[PDB]
């Protein structure tokens, strides 16, 4: 059916990633950069989600959030606008969530409609660029569907290190 | 939780939303707003504004959280407050 | 000819004078560098002397002294104009918008500068917030409603419609 | 003789440039952010330094690294796949060094291995984009090198103005 | 499974797979090395493997022994994903738009793959054209008429109420 | 009063600067290339011009073509639909103009309503990226205003490596 | 001793690329396109070299051109003055030749010295961005240094897909 | 030199510019098309379309060059062809 | 409509340099140059497609062309498969 | 509104050694700290701007502050301008 | 200041030990470093951690110095055990 | 192959007068260079012409290889006079 979550939906490399995260992490300023660098905004605060299969998951905005961003202190802006077409998007199928944690000293997966999408999350700490890990979670993502898996291939030569150590 | 029948005369808009928010946001705990099955972050204005709350509609203010209450109370007296419903 | 001295970055955006005002220790300095790397020009910073042009235009410049620095803590004083070229700094410009950035707490705006009232905007400096990009997008939706797109105006209007029709 | 050294050294406009500070500052996901405006990652976490003239230092990353950041979050990631061999570098002279201190209420110089290796310390604060300090830090570095030194200059304009007769 | 080769080279253009075609030695190869950098994605080198996926989709890769390979004359052969990384090539991608580069002369088109209408534009090569530029462009262009907007029906529209009205 | 001319003008780092040349030669598709570097259009093939002052001069676009490129090939399209509001201009004085002409192997001024509006002249020649030269014109026009012009200053270098070489 | 060289020495990705080829094939405005792109430009129209090691050689601007771009048709251009010190460099050893040589119906090297630098030659074509085909020159060239070379690897490839049982 | 008197019911628009520059752009000299004071390059179509010329207008044709007459002959014979005026 | 088809002898197949003057000779001609080798063909025009067709020894190819040279240019093709001993 | 003037007698002026330590110690304070020299007058807490007016000897600048730390900040900073002699 | 160890995990220290050691540390003032072979890293980054590809067998000296110095060590020694990785 | 000329114009060969030699020789197939000193330029490019810095009684040499390699330096040297140049 159809329900509504809290984040931001945009399409990175041609992934659907879901940004969610308590109000106030600044889940639109980051989606605003995210377009700036050339990515699209399917929907802003309020995702519209309904499930097509029983693999995959769709997202849009209310026709009344379409192409808008509420950005704190400049207030609404309409990237389509500002930014031309290549900015926005009618919708699309989600494929990652990256949940934006408050950090504090003191696999992985959700789901939406009894479909597992996978999730990471990411600490706001000082100093962190967002947008680029982000941007980067979506691209290490599509490079693993591509048979290249970073901590895989590691933990194995991880291993041979280890193994080899042992003298 | 608790609901309230909304009786402002331009609905839940642009203002409304804002004083609304503005009060949910003072609380650690989590609120939510529904409207006709739809449920968004009141914490979070655009979400509000896009249900689109009209005169005699029917919404339902829930909060999680120690702050539960607290937070309540003060949208209760926010929507009293600001003459929006009841 | 009467100027007086204010503190803060005046950068040129997109063509629109944005004056950045705020504590010190927020980082004025830090993002005018990002901004002239990301294109834009700067005018003055810290001290930005501005001088009433007429009954609706302020004009700010950097003195002398000061022209093409900027005062990075831990790097010291850089010459964008030496660093990035003459595509990096400007004599002066009319000051269009004023962005205070103010330090978030938990717990149409205009301001007047000679008998002139600038409009401005504060936004809140808050962990994960690229303050460059907000700046830059504000004039530019600054800059967007003057070509008649005012998002927010059209977004209220939409709004009422929707509400209406939900009354049934 | 190789010694680990606890940073990021990545090369920044052909100056190698060693970024220290405490973990948890964020010493990776800006390494990640100055490869993607073009630098070259050499080591990551550890770097592993040895001496060679009497005003050279090398370093580079242990084999077992090579290629490789951690980021909090995201896990490993290999930049070299992610984008090619213009993000990565076998090795580099130190020439600068750039530690990241958590902001708190000059010439400078910190010996690596016995060599003096010239070193700024810039404020991680709210707000500021520590990749594009660092970036200008060597590329004002780099001036300096070229004859440039704005600080040198304005302090001597300062002087020929402060010189009011009036 | 039916399969054909056909010459040019394939690349994802802001999500849409595009065919360039054109006669050996136009510079497709170097056309598409300049797309990659932009940001786009390579599918297929000289040689796209493609094959009919239904009524009205057609979709194309490269045979393996090129998978990721660029030949440039004068530079020989070069490995885009060694060169750029991942971001930079594809598997494969249904084929959206075709463009043509015919190599300029003084003196709604479709084009048939597999029993299959696949739009195609021709572009003029011709001193100072950026043909990546271009390209790009027709990619975004054609996007854009999907999402509704259509520049041409647009003006054709407006140009008739124009003409209706100088009429007196 | 108001005239039009043929050619394009662009909003490059400030300046008004105005490309003319034959038509064929490419001016659209230049034009096309600027917008994407950042400047902004105000006017594709047909430029209305007026005199302000008696030493300023002003373009626009007829309304009907406000926003349009017309490129060989792809037919009409919209910068401000796909670039946004960043990419056009409703007006700007005209300060440049640089002429495209056709290279062939076998300062300066142009008059608009009896106003001298410096002029350069570019060859179009295989190899050369029109837009990146433009756009340097642009840029070198304005440091000379700002005080930099390396002509001059270059040819005061010579002399006195001349009268020196003289021994 | 000097020899005066007629080209453009450029320094991408830390390479010194020495462009060559017949006056009018436009190697200043590529060089422009260049130093935009975030390459360093050592010298234009004259590049004085000079041998140094029995395999290295430098080259630089004398300096009444340094710093200097001639244009046709907009003159002489300040590149330090339009882009900064990022986009200069007192000098650097040549590594390769990129020779641009107007389109007519492996392994080359020129000696500048008497000594073999590697060389390329690329065609002059309408619809060729000059500029983007030199920078990947010399992006090929460093990676085949690091250890990829895509040739090689291919005509491997192609060996072992030929052998063809079937 | 030749001008002509617009018949066409359409006016010159979409199609009949394309064939008017289409013919125009053949020829080696310069040819210009006025309407109402303003005048645009009528090898250029986006300036022809523009003029939105109408039903009833009073069109003039200037050429400069070597192709001068080649060049009206043609426009001429496309203005006819095309039905467009004459 | 001219075809030719071959034989490869080459014990080393149709590498890179074997593949390098069949399009060499293939290119002086403005007629159109097609190779065909079990069931797929390319344009004998460009080098990456003859290339990745990795013909073998005792492969069966057929190379055709359309045009004015047409014959001109199988006349050349066939030329250059006996000079440099690439097969039949 | 608490207030005080000074009279430099550095006879190098206030360059900048003597303009960061007179920054260093308005820092350290919640009052707004100003600077006032020839009509002009600077934030005291951003050492650009107190180079920039470039006091010199015999100079006759005013340092003023609001708030809580008021007069607390005017004491310490007269005791800096007593500490490194830069005047009265 | 400082603890020895000797490994006894059969599979070394490698990545979800050392994610637990690290893990540990980090949660500490005092600055800790692990020591194999006489190359030292800090056990607050893991990547360093898991490049000493530490063995069974192996002897590594854990080191920390600050105000928890203390509670640092005694913090870690007790992962050591808890997480069967050592003694 | 060759030709020589002694620079008898004042005020050396600058800006102007190099466009106007470099001008000439740019309108011919052959190669064609200047020598002053021991160092050799190419005369169609003018950037290298003015980096000598030639002045009044300097000794130039300018050569050219190329089918037109005659008309070439007869050209040249007509502009030579023809510009008050040298001889
Ligand atoms: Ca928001
Ligand atoms: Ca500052
Ligand atoms: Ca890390
Ligand atoms: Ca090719
Ligand atoms: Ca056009
Ligand atoms: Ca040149």
């Amino acid at each position: 059916e159809r329900r509504s979550m809290h984040g931001v939906l945009v399409d990175i490399y041609g992934l659907g990633v879901l940004i969610t995260g308590d109000s106030g992490v600044g889940k639109s300023e980051t989606a605003l950069e995210l377009v700036q660098r050339g990515h699209r905004l399917i929907a802003d605060d309020r995702v519209d989600v309904y499930q097509q299969d029983e693999q995959t998951i769709v997202g849009a905005a209310p026709p009344i959030l379409s192409h808008l961003l509420e950005i704190r202190g400049l207030g609404i802006i309409d990237v389509m606008n500002l930014f031309g077409a290549g900015a926005v998007r009618e919708d699309t199928t989600i494929s990652l969530i990256v949940h934006l944690e408050n950090w504090t000293p003191d696999e992985q997966t959700q789901l939406i409609f009894d479909v597992p999408v996978p999730k990471i999350t990411v600490p706001v700490k000082v100093g962190r660029n967002l947008a680029i890990i982000i941007e980067v979670a979506a691209m290490n993502f599509r490079a693993k569907s591509m048979g290249y898996d970073a901590t895989k291939t590691f933990e194995k030569n991880l291993n041979h290190l280890i193994e080899h150590n042992e003298e | 939780q608790k609901t309230f029948k909304v009786t402002a005369d331009s609905g839940i808009h642009a203002r409304p939303a804002t004083v609304l928010v503005q009060t949910a946001s003072k609380y650690d705990a989590d609120v939510n707003l529904e409207y006709n099955g739809k449920t968004v972050n009141l914490k979070s204005i655009m979400g509000v504004m896009s249900l689109g709350i009209a005169k005699g509609a029917e919404i339902t203010i829930s909060a999680s959280g120690a702050d539960e209450n607290d937070a309540l109370n003060a949208l209760e007296e926010t929507m009293k407050s600001e003459r929006l419903g009841e």
